[PDB]
């Protein structure tokens, strides 16, 4: 018995660990994204605003 | 509605008032914090001889009077001249009249008791409103956040701090304060732009680096091979056309301003910097609540406006952090407005009713009802 | 040995689902927060060039 | 079913109370026997004033409240504060209302007779119980494990004994009880664990050092050949990671912390050790029963239940005991609660109708009809 | 002669070092206990590249160096620092040459066993003195107030102690350490004398708030009636003439300072106080040496020389103890020494020869040897 469950525990933890990297690495790139879509979002409501501006 | 309209939300800062009414998504009035003392007898055509100036009218004809500054550090300093910006806020920058509108007050992380009580006889015995409340500005901007537990840091224009709320109590031991903030931060672009060889010799132009500070200022992640990039020279520079046609270009200082804020050893400044301050704050709370504190890092201030600043503060407490934690920098687009929205939030909301200081209060318990 | 190695089994297991469930709410948090980010990316494309004409 | 469904089984210790119903395999409840009394005035967000708190929001909010534990050594020291752990046990843990449920309860070993009346004038006159019981706790445990003679070393939060009993009545001259338990234990890893060099500074970093003793605490036969191996530095070493990444490293000490209970001296306690006094318990009971108890050793407790105890004990006995005998140390895996398992088989038991305290008894006897 | 001159004596603290001869009344020197390292490149007027600085050099000269303090709260946190400052005291404050001199040094009091072997390994191999001892700080305090059997309460710059002593015997598990003492002390002025409305800007305002503390600073007893005194405002007022002329005045806070030693919650400790703690201690002891422990209240150390102390803890400990006690709190009036005065006595003395540990004891023992 506990040589069954030693197997499956190795067998679940690498794929916990294989998992657990693929999360980090898509968290990360949405700081980016999600950065890079704020970023984006600001420099817009200056140019609309400066359209508005200079179209009036 | 009587009051659900009628509530006042006014928070006194620094450089700033910003004000409207209890309900509204942002601040009707926004204003300098001045009040300006005329040098010379005369007058403007049209007008009366005028003792005093407030706002912008002090800041636009600042060249004949003597400004002055209320609020230093975020705490109230001359009453005189604090009662006369109040004045201005009602009358009219809103054109309310206060004895019939509740107003929310906002105060500094640890203002003296005997503050909290000296503008609450002054609400109540000068202004006669019905009823008014003192929040403190941290809590109000973690609150406009949604959440009760987060370290806030807010950052203005002459003060910076880190308030550790929990459950909404803001913990005065873990509470500090950096006195700098946008204002040294303005002044600093100044001489590094004077630096790079240029002259801001009117007051049209030393009025302006302040708005080049604010729309082109960048917090770079990375500000070390930034620099390096800035050598290399690409398509980094920005110029800026200034109030006639000479163009300035600023490159790279664009974000060696901001740079300041982390180190301020750019400024002759010996204190640590923003987010070791952030961090310092967080190891010294209570030990159970710091995972808390470390996923709910919310920013506010005009300060904390510039971009970049976010994945900078991540990345700058990630890295002094115990890996076990989840660092959470949380910094929302209306942020140099986070204290105000969070007071019109509280103060339009159906259970805060209970917690107005009415003139009963006032009238039976003297000053220190409102104190806590 | 048995005992100890299923129950580090089961805090193993437990950890990597619930480490693959905050994966897949990232993940989908991230299709939006990107598609969000091009929607943006656009119409400020669209309303610079709608600002250098009306410059001009 | 009318009571088969209905009896509640109670057992309330120093440092976790167990409660469920007589027929479940398992405490449907375990919680702290804490009573949190607040600190300041002031509220959680949508909830009242609470004068009070229990069992784990007691804990979870402890730095607003006044902790204080009911139970000092197994015996309740304050009756105010246990009547509040009771009812929360009824109405908020297990949802029931007492008045329709017969309650069997658990005293400790020489629990004086004036306290057994006590929670019976509890349990009847405030909480309007049907009927209710109060068994010894070592006798719960010794026949939870099937049979009616053995001697239990009992041992939990804050006392161990050593109950020696002979077809089911315990034998009160021969009870030992040593005061050093898990708490008193948790303290002590606690320091050699900072003596490691190392610091449990915020309260999340206090909490979990009892988890590491629950984990990782291990209980060696030859202790003394197991430094030495330590010194040689074997793969004996253990690493927990913290709730953050902060990896400490445990190696020997893991223990060296319950070596203190063969070993008091550890921690400037002068009193003899848990297989002494197994055996002192034993040179003290009637001749004819001493091979009754020594093939009959019950183990039950949290203390008891750091793995190789049992074989650390069935060494430190026969080499005390007369070769003659029998030696037989018997741990059930369950133990940390073989206590509220006995009360849930002897409660759920076809024969004990018969022994259940009613309201008639106690209306027309006084408390002394429970008291025996 | 050999060595009866020829002794050296130096207790190594966490603010200041004390160090001078056997034989000698006070400490022939006393000085910080840091070590700067040049932030910059360059030099002083007529010196040379310096690597480092120590003491009082590198106090004076912080502004351009980053100051280490080598010992954490009593205990030697970094070695290379401190090899840095025991060279300095041999050569440049005492002069002397230590290959020809014992030297009896001081230890805190759970000092890790490997630390006494650590410091024993320096000074026999790279300072090569020719025997040396290290004796615990409580335990030199005591015997220089005479006696063998006491408790002292010892507190200085970065640790606060309790340690029950008993025939010379410091009684490991009754020991108390409260990591909050005169560092903490001055911080806390700093902000309630600020709180005054005040401002300790530049580093000749910082430095001078220490010397506030201990010049008028005061212990009151009846702290309670005491902040109701300052309110009718009697002539309890005390003004402090700065650097220059800028008169400050305290009148109030003088005491509030102090009462923090017996109220840790003033500064956002949760720990108990100076008082509870003595007391904890002494029910931590054997029982029949609990009349000698408080009839022997010896107090020694920097903070604990606030007048009015000692009034306060004999009412404070009287008030817990059992009236059938007797309480006595000696506090003398060299106690910023008592350590260093015990360890002159002791080392001067005509029995101690026999335990000075030669480097014919190590070089043939190993650190072992004077580690006992």
């Amino acid at each position: 018995a506990a040589d069954e469950s030693e197997r499956g525990m190795k067998v679940i933890e690498s794929r916990a660990q294989k998992d657990e990297e693929k999360m980090e690495i898509q968290e990360i790139q949405l700081k980016e994204a999600k950065h890079i879509a704020e970023d984006a979002d600001r420099k817009y409501e200056e140019v609309a605003r400066k359209l508005v501006i200079i179209e009036s | 509605d009587e009051d659900e309209t009628t509530a006042l939300v006014c928070d006194n800062g620094s450089g700033l008032v910003k004000a409207g009414f209890a309900g509204d998504d942002a601040p009707r009035a926004v204003f300098p914090s001045i009040v300006g003392r005329p040098r010379h007898q005369g007058v403007m055509v049209g007008m009366g001889q005028k003792d005093s100036y407030v706002g912008d009218e002090a800041q636009s004809k600042r060249g004949i009077l003597t400004l002055k500054y209320p609020i230093e550090h975020g705490i109230i300093t001359n009453w005189d001249d604090m009662e006369k910006i109040w004045h201005h806020t009602f009358y009219n920058e809103l054109r309310v009249a206060p004895e019939e509108h509740p107003t929310l007050l906002t105060e500094a992380p640890l203002n003296p008791k005997a503050n909290r009580e000296k503008m609450t006889q002054i609400m109540f015995e000068t202004f006669n409103v019905p009823a008014m409340y003192v929040a403190i500005q941290a809590v109000l901007s973690l609150y406009a956040s949604g959440r009760t537990t987060g370290i806030v840091l807010d950052s203005g224009d002459g003060v910076t701090h880190n308030v550790p709320i929990y459950e909404g109590y803001a913990l005065p031991h873990a509470i500090m304060r950096l006195d700098l903030a946008g204002r040294d931060l303005t002044d600093y672009l100044m001489k590094i732009l004077t630096e790079r060889g240029y002259s801001f010799v009117t007051t049209a132009e030393r009025e302006i680096v302040r708005d080049i500070k604010e729309k082109l200022c960048y917090v770079a992640l990375d500000f070390e091979n930034e620099m390096a990039t800035a050598a290399s020279s690409s398509s980094l520079e920005k110029s800026y056309e200034l109030p006639d046609g000479q163009v300035i270009t600023i490159g790279n200082e664009r974000f060696r301003c901001p740079e300041t804020l982390f180190q301020p050893s750019f400024i002759g400044m010996e204190s640590a910097g923003i987010h070791e301050t952030t961090y310092n704050s967080i190891m010294k709370c209570d030990i159970d609540i710091r995972k808390d504190l470390y996923a709910n890092n919310v920013m506010s201030g005009g300060t904390t406006m510039y971009p970049g600043i976010a994945d900078r503060m991540q990345k700058e407490i990630t890295a002094l952090a115990p890996s076990t934690m989840k660092i959470k920098i949380i910094a929302p687009p209306e942020r140099k407005y986070s204290v105000w929205i969070g007071g019109s939030i509280l103060a339009s909301l159906s259970t805060f009713q209970q917690m107005w200081i009415t003139k009963q209060e006032y009238d039976e318990a003297g000053p220190s009802i409102v104190h806590r």
